[PDB]
């Protein structure tokens, strides 16, 4: 998009568009997310449905 | 073996047999429907189940 | 003073995006029954039954 901006604005919005926290997710991320040796134990089923 | 599904709950190994299609034998004491309908047989409703 | 060749910028970002918080909200866990539960050696937990 066009915007109009002093200098000092558009480097604060610049570092905000070009340093954004967030992520791509997917199943194998959350799956990840899921602590090592409960994915491991037989006594819990985990499903991603 | 159902048994043993039955006892872990892991429904890896039946779905993806069942998802590709491939030949297999559910061994266990099963309830079945009896059906006399010629019909029935051409639909192809036991692979349905 | 105000220069529109200065302050004209295009700013990019993405068109849409969900945001998720909690992603163990996206596993289904299920337990097997507390009879059959083993330990890391792999027999019940409790054996005397």
């Amino acid at each position: 998009y066009p915007s109009i901006l002093h200098p000092i604005d558009h480097a604060f919005n610049e570092y905000f568009l070009q340093h954004q926290l967030v992520e791509p997710l997917n199943n194998d991320i959350i799956f990840n997310y899921i602590p090592e040796r409960i994915r491991n134990d037989v006594n819990y089923i985990l499903n991603m449905d | 073996n159902l048994e043993e599904l039955m006892r872990t709950g892991d429904y890896a190994q039946i779905t993806n047999m069942l998802l590709n299609n491939q030949p297999v034998a559910l061994v266990g004491a099963l309830p079945f429907i009896t059906d006399s309908s010629v019909i029935s047989l051409v639909a192809k409703l036991d692979a349905t189940v | 003073q105000f220069d529109f060749r200065a302050s004209m910028h295009m700013l990019t970002s993405n068109l849409t995006f969900t945001v998720y918080s909690d992603l163990l909200a996206f596993v289904s866990a299920d337990t097997v029954e507390p009879i059959n539960a083993v330990a890391f050696d792999n027999m019940r937990i409790m054996n005397e039954l």
